């Protein structure tokens, strides 16, 4: 408990990285026609978070 | 001091292998 924060026709995409002890955050959402693939085509991601964790990563789980 | 102790950047690690100062 050391930190705490607080703040199929749409695609959410997010990328998470860990460097230097900040872990961050990127998002875009967007609306899609072809759900059984990632669509091609192009469109970057921008920052929502930059959470200065300091905690060891190597491991994740979805919550459904 | 019993209160003071030690055992990648900016990273932190509560897990235990921990010496109290003097
Ligand atoms: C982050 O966590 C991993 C474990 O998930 C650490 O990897 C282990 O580190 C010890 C160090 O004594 C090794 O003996 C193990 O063999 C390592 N295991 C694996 C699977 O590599 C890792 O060291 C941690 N990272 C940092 C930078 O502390």
């Amino acid at each position: 408990c050391t930190f705490e924060y607080v703040s199929f026709k749409n695609l959410r995409e997010f990328v998470f990285k860990n460097i230097d002890g900040y872990f961050k955050i990127y998002s875009k959402h967007t609306p899609i026609n072809l759900v059984r693939d990632l669509p091609q085509g192009f469109s970057a991601l921008e920052p929502l978070v930059d959470l200065p964790i300091g905690i060891n990563i190597t491991r994740f789980q979805t919550l459904l | 001091n019993y209160n003071y102790l030690y055992r990648k950047p900016f990273e932190r690690d509560i897990s235990t292998p921990l010496q109290s100062y003097g």
